[PDB]
């Protein structure tokens, strides 16, 4: 369809930039205040605000993306972690999108917890700490790569890599442990899997010289996540993801064995 | 944070902010500084400045502009650049009955693919290249400026902004709406600045959308099924369009030689993805002899 | 709006 040209050049790059795009990934630890539990709360509010808003997943991503490099550096007061967020959505809504929100939207969505000039001076720090590098690699990157290697292309598939790749975002344990491009193979592989029983296809084995033996790690936790998503605290993206744009693949049974 | 700037002139202003030329007091070191007003839209810091700065980070390269600081102060936010001598616009005008000689042309489209090429395999289009915004040192440089219209694209490209490219460098994909256009656009802008450093004249100066396309279709042909499959059913196609014959190739830049004109047809293909990438165009013949000649400014 | 603002709770 689209000439592939730099489409290698690209995976190359967004490979060497998501190690360094990468949160430190025992951060939370050294959090006084805030936890794991937080963030996710945290995180799928997000997961709302960007339906409400008809916002980009890649925007989603993004945000979350910020979040954990901010939070990675930065101690945070629970009062305060939903101005991060929300300034982290500002910012990549932003970046990603033709039509952003205005300062005034986020300001709403937070029912006014915190003014319009704490959510732009939270803007400020958060560019400051990010130094500005707000083109970090997600798994949705790496995911719509690996969708051109189906046979053939299968909208339920696609949606279905989505929502699991999303379901990552929400729990730091286990998934900080694993970048971008492998929860997203995992991610994809598990989704071809449930809908058409295929596997991780040969020509990704080619591309980024990932197999299902490396990827296993990062797929017996994204099948543990997958199996226990209808019991989870957070549930937006399931919600999310019962709609018929998204085919309703979270109401699809998951497999209960891989097979590996 | 400003105390270590002197401004020399004001160099350029428009909605967006204004540009100075300036000196480090302490160091002697040339800046162009760039001025956002923070207070002007009460938006925060502009979407345009977080993707040109973001960006600009990530590409580093002798034909790109090189971002030297960001200083985020108060009620202003300034972008620190290299200072180059001007653009090739200026460059052009001051040659508008002498012309650029052909090693030059060369050597700055040599250099303009290499830039481009980088971006392209950074991800970024540019969507503004446009003679102003090429900048060229006394040494015989050029180089891709003026990120703030750019943006980071994905594998495969979704539906951006639709209000892009200054009119005159427009590709037809932009100009016919199509659902998706990516890397091409800005080929299609590099080709219509290789014609223009030919003749110091720019190659489809319309004056809006129809008269745009219309200009095009005189000196290319009308396209049809065949030159571009899908293009009658794109969305502002319309099928009143007159068809215009292609004429000979060789009548679009008389000038130029067998290899530019090669080169040239291939960076003007209908076909958005059949027109040459920045990267393959570098191993084009025209560029055999090509050289590093000095301006003469 | 259909979302409608929501301060954000974190309990221990
Ligand atoms: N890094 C730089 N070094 C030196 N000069 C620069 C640099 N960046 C921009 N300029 C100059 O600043 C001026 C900017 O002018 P302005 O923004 O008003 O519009 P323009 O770039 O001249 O034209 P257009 O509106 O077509 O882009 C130009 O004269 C340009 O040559």
């Amino acid at each position: 369809n689209e000439v592939p040209d730099y489409h290698e050049d690209i995976h190359t790059y967004l490979r060497e930039m998501e190690v360094k795009c990468k949160p430190k990934v025992g951060y939370m630890k050294k959090q006084p205040d805030i936890t794991n539990s937080m963030r996710a709360i945290l995180v799928d509010w997000l997961v709302e605000v960007g339906e409400e808003y008809k916002l980009q997943n890649e925007t989603l991503h993004l945000a979350v993306n910020y979040i954990d490099r901010f939070l990675s550096s930065m101690s945070v007061l629970r009062g305060k972690l939903q101005l991060v967020g929300t300034a982290a959505m500002l910012l990549a809504s932003k970046f990603e999108e033709i039509y952003p929100p205005e300062v005034a939207e986020f300001v709403y969505i937070t029912d006014d917890t915190y003014t319009k000039k704490q959510v732009l001076r939270m803007e400020h720090l958060v560019l400051k700490v990010l130094t500005f590098d707000l083109a970090a690699p997600t798994v949705n990157q790496f995911l719509t790569q690996y969708f051109l290697h189906q046979q053939p292309a299968n909208c339920k598939v696609e949606s279905l890599a989505m929502f699991l790749g999303e379901l990552s975002l929400i729990d730091a344990d286990p998934y900080l442990k694993y970048l971008p491009s492998v929860i997203a193979g995992a991610a994809f592989h598990l989704a071809l899997y449930t809908v058409t029983g295929q596997s991780w296809p040969e020509s990704l084995i080619r591309k980024t010289g990932y197999t299902l033996e490396s990827l296993k790690p990062c797929l017996m936790d994204l099948h543990q996540t997958y199996l226990k998503a209808p019991q989870h605290a957070q549930q937006s993206i399931r919600e999310k993801y019962k709609n018929s744009k998204y085919h309703g693949v979270s109401l699809l049974n998951p497999p209960e064995t891989l097979n590996l | 944070s400003m105390e270590n700037f002197q401004k020399v002139e004001k160099i350029g202003e428009g909605t967006y902010g204004v540009v100075y030329k300036a000196r480090n007091k302490l160091t002697g070191e040339v800046v162009a500084l760039k001025k956002i007003r923070l207070d002007t839209e009460t938006e925060g810091v502009p979407s345009t400045a977080i993707r040109e700065i973001s960006l600009l980070k990530e590409l580093n390269h002798p034909n790109i502009v090189k971002l030297l600081d960001v200083i985020h102060t108060e009620n202003k936010l300034y972008l620190v650049f290299e200072f180059l001598h001007q653009d090739l616009k200026k460059f052009m005008d001051a040659s508008a009955l002498t012309g650029i000689p052909l090693p030059l042309i060369k050597s700055y489209l040599f250099q303009l693919l290499q830039g481009l090429a980088f971006c392209h395999s950074h991800r970024v289009l540019h969507r503004d290249l446009k003679p102003q915004n090429l900048l060229i040192n006394t040494e015989g440089a050029i180089k891709l400026a003026d990120f703030g219209l750019a943006r980071a694209f994905g594998v495969p490209v979704r539906t951006y902004t639709h209000e892009v490219v200054t009119l005159w460098y427009r590709a037809p994909e932009i100009l016919l709406g199509c659902k998706y256009y990516s890397t091409a656009v800005d080929i299609w802008s590099l080709g219509c600045i290789f014609a223009e450093m030919v003749t110091r004249r720019a190659l489809f100066p319309g004056d809006s959308e129809i008269d745009q396309l219309f200009r095009i279709f005189r000196t290319l042909g009308t396209p049809d099924e065949v030159v571009w499959p899908g293009v009658t059913s794109m969305p502002d196609y319309k099928p009143s369009f007159p068809k215009w014959a292609r004429q000979d190739f060789s009548k679009v830049v008389p000038p130029l030689d067998e290899d530019g004109r090669s080169l040239l047809s291939q960076m003007l293909h209908y076909d958005p993805n059949k027109r040459i990438s920045a990267k393959a165009a570098l191993a084009h013949p025209f560029f055999q002899d090509v050289t590093k000649p000095v301006p003469h400014l | 709006h259909t979302l409608k603002g929501r301060r954000l709770v974190f309990d221990n």
